[PDB]
């Protein structure tokens, strides 16, 4: 081959006419279609078109929202996708306040029987709950499009404006008084043990500690106290087998110093809540750790 | 222009056989070691099937092998893409359970049943093409516990609590279609890999016995995290309360070998060593969409 | 065939058809270059004397590459020709004995 | 600030000889972890040299690295060094330092170095005072054996009178490999590998309480009708000289649990890749990889 063929440049997309383009421009064709600039041609992310119920539209019509799917033992729906604030009613670590404030709202043909489908079964929910992503552009109405983001920084379409995650003030931790200039976020279920049911709570935990090894040995000091609490049930129960303080598992990764509170204001209700910025996803598996 | 791999055939391909390549556009195929060309022999798992060798020699060889992703079928040649992790890389539904939306799919050896069912797509003279399921990952946890449960089971066998016992392992219940999964024994013994693999977990469940107790009293003096002196006391290994038989402390070891007592510890992790490959299921795809009668779906790539 | 006496078994014609195929062995030549020789051979900096004979270097190397590799296509044209004869040739006192 | 850069210059502040620099280039491509990411960063923050104590802990120099970002060397001129940082999921090219036979397909972990069986040990790079300190990247089987011994050197000296532990540690010191000996820069006692053992305390007892009653006799069971290599000889090493309950039910989630132990209790020694090997060069002078 001739040398020529390995001293260009790197050939440049926007150099190159659009593909569209050339087979018009072949016969000269006037479609009244504009395909000179292909829209959403340059996007690192990736998305996926979600057809959800309307009753879980609220909240999450802001952009920037966990969305987590949840199997259940019905064989239809299959796969309802959760809110992540629909999910904090469950959580003990919602404060008593803010458990009674958002509730309210969640009454709905559907949603508020949703919850119905976690206290049936007797497996723990990280088995039924699957992390998918984040919002963007929701499209409203009796069945909403909710458009997930499966990898990639959020941001409005033509990069209009970059869409910011919102984790709630209650499931907010912070293990370090100085942050690093870099830190992995961590969705986290924990559980405490109890006599008649476990009553796991949930937690977001932003660090700059990234290896597994060490990320798991901070968590073993600060929730020892569910620790204590797993060894008792074990002592105490022959026969029940519970499993796993907890459930790390990676999110994503943020700049730290964007980082600031915020709250959101659905149906005119103030919610306040941390707010990474620009937050690329990098979503991972499930992670037991004993 | 794209990177592509090569991998020619030597045996004469009737056009009716090109056909049913057409139908494998686009779906997962095992691959030994990385190269620009590839034999037809070393393509698919098929180079690696064994007589003795149980399914833990398959997932043991399985998890080295680089995946690679079919492309564009042709004539003599076949044009595999490894995928780049973090894009998006459509599979095909080569596994026998559908696929459902945002699931981590991950690869594992081929489990065919007892009765003929689905054929193997390429017979070309002695050969043949099997490929590794593509299944869920709640899934690949479940027919892992299987297996080494029936494994556990491989000695006994005369009585009829374990005959059927193992008949209710044999047949797993889903969402959608069911399914059975075949026996690892065979004629009574057992083959060598699930006893290689049995006694991996048989060494830990009871070396691990005696050999932790020392370990247990001395780092629980200092009552930091106070669960220690619990743990001190889950060694007595009972359910009922038991009363008065005197032994309320867990026993010890005693007389043993100083220099022995080391390599006692090592006899320990070097058999976590080799069970680590049934310990963990790495992902490989995670699903997005899926097309509609579940032929296919767009997964992005993992690991 | 050929004619025979009367009185013993004749030779009647026998058509005869068959049909060849083909057999087929690609190959392949990999070669690295260093990075730095082709940002030298394609991005140009300040003509300083140093930096034009590293330039002139980085444009022969490329040469150095290419050539080497068409001679390696022909060492292996000439291999794998051999290497197809090899399986086709019988061991000797077989022909022999035919 | 902006995303932590994938291209990284240092730059030496102190004099170099004009023989030193050319070991540099020699120096190509190896990984060079880093603590806090810049664009600009001094050369004493360079290397592993400024996290060494007095105390010399190896145990402590092994956790450092694993939070320290690791980056490629690239491109080195007459002062500028162009570390990259490995974007996952490309496919780089990593030469190698550390004597190892390396061999294709094995997974690697970065390691602090084992100096090797002569004891002597040239310096890579020296500079005022200081040293360039290179962590050893080795095969995962290797790393492992060196990972779990140093547990077995602390649990050890928990018990046993401290001049029969030190006796005991020359015999740990050890570790063939590939026909190639190594031995451990100060292995030591310490409060960083105390909490190692009490992770793997707490972790031993719940195997035992999650094991089954017939997988604690599964070995007897195979003893008293059958006899192999492996099952005499794991015979002498551990026990002293029809189920009872049938419940598949509870073995399929028993087990479910105790699975989970055995993450947890392999995670002390297993590490998390840092490449994968795809064909070692026959001069073993440099290997390709992935990962990171």
């Amino acid at each position: 081959m001739d040398a020529r063929a390995v001293a260009k440049r790197p050939r440049d997309p926007a150099d190159e006419d659009n593909e569209l383009v050339t087979a018009l421009k072949a016969k000269r064709e006037v479609n009244t279609i504009s395909v000179r600039y292909l829209y959403h041609a340059d996007h690192q992310a990736l998305t996926a078109r979600f057809f959800v119920p309307e009753g879980l539209v609220e909240f999450e019509a802001q952009p920037g929202a966990l969305l987590i799917r949840m199997e259940t033992g019905c064989d239809s729906p299959r796969h309802l996708y959760i809110s992540l604030y629909l999910l904090g009613i469950r959580a003990s670590n919602v404060s008593a306040s803010t458990r009674c404030l958002l509730e309210s709202v969640y009454t709905a043909s559907a949603a508020r029987a949703a919850l119905q489908w976690l206290d049936l079964g007797p497996h723990l929910l990280h088995r039924r709950l699957e992390t998918l992503g984040c919002v963007k552009t929701v499209s409203l109405g009796i069945t909403s499009l909710l458009t997930c983001v499966m990898r990639g920084y959020l941001y409005n379409t033509l990069k209009t404006e970059v869409f910011a995650l919102m984790i709630p003030k209650d499931m907010y931790l912070t293990w370090e008084e100085t942050r690093g200039r870099l830190q992995y976020v961590y969705l986290i279920i924990v559980y405490d043990y109890d006599g008649p049911e476990t009553r796991p709570g949930i937690y977001v935990l932003t660090s700059s500690i990234a290896h597994w090894q060490t990320l798991v040995d901070v968590a073993r000091g600060k929730f020892a106290r569910e620790r204590c609490s797993f060894v008792n049930r074990r002592i105490t129960r022959p026969r029940q087998i519970p499993l796993c303080t907890g459930v790390i598992q990676k999110l994503g990764w943020c700049l730290a110093d964007d980082i600031h509170t915020s709250f959101l204001v659905h149906k005119e209700l103030k919610l306040s809540v941390v707010r990474l910025d620009n937050f690329s996803v990098e979503l991972g598996d499930f992670r037991e750790f004993v | 222009m794209e990177a592509n791999i090569f991998c020619t055939f030597d045996h004469k391909l009737s056009i009716a056989d090109v056909g049913k390549l057409t139908k494998l556009v686009a779906a997962v195929v095992p691959i030994p070691q990385r190269l620009h060309l590839i034999k037809h022999y070393q393509l698919g798992l098929h180079q690696f099937v064994d007589h003795t060798r149980g399914y833990v020699r398959l997932r043991g060889l399985l998890r080295n092998m680089t995946l690679t992703l079919m492309r564009r079928v042709e004539g003599n040649q076949i044009l595999l893409h490894v995928p780049t992790h973090g894009l998006l890389y459509t599979v095909l539904n080569t596994g026998p359970v559908t696929w459902e939306k945002g699931d981590a799919l991950c690869v594992l050896p081929p489990l065919f049943h007892g009765p003929l069912a689905r054929e193997n797509l390429l017979t070309l003279g002695q050969w043949e093409l099997v490929l590794p399921w593509i299944v869920p990952m709640p899934l690949a946890l479940e027919i892992n516990q299987r297996l080494l449960i029936m494994g556990l089971f491989s000695l006994d066998r005369s009585y009829e609590e374990v005959k059927a016992a193992v008949q209710q392992l044999q047949t797993i219940t889903f969402r959608d279609a069911t399914f059975t999964i075949p026996d690892p024994v065979i004629d009574q013994h057992l083959l060598i890999d699930m006893k290689t693999a049995c006694l991996s977990m048989s060494m830990v469940a009871n070396l691990a016995s005696e050999l932790t107790m020392t370990y247990v009293r001395k780092l629980a003096l200092e009552d930091s995290s106070m669960l220690l002196v619990k743990c001190q006391e889950l060694l007595m290994r009972l359910d009922r309360e038991r009363s008065v038989g005197e032994p309320r402390t867990p026993a010890r070891p005693q007389h043993v070998s100083p220099d022995d007592e080391i390599a006692r510890l090592s006899a320990l992790f070097v058999m976590l060593r080799q069970l680590d490959d049934l310990i963990r299921e790495q992902v490989v795809f995670t699903v997005c969409d899926v097309s509609p009668d579940n032929k296919s779906a767009t997964c992005i790539f993992k690991g | 065939r050929v004619a025979s006496g009367a009185g013993l078994p004749t030779s009647r014609q026998t058509t005869i058809m068959v049909t060849k195929y083909s057999e087929k062995s690609p190959i392949t030549i990999p070669f690295e270059l260093s990075a730095a020789c082709l940002t030298y051979l394609r991005e140009t900096f300040e003509g300083t004397i140093l930096d034009k004979i590293l330039n002139v270097e980085a444009m022969h190397t490329v040469l150095r590459a290419l050539k080497n590799t068409a001679d390696a296509m022909e060492r292996g044209l000439i291999h794998s020709f051999l290497q197809t004869l090899l399986r086709k040739a019988p061991p000797y006192f077989v022909v022999q004995t035919l």
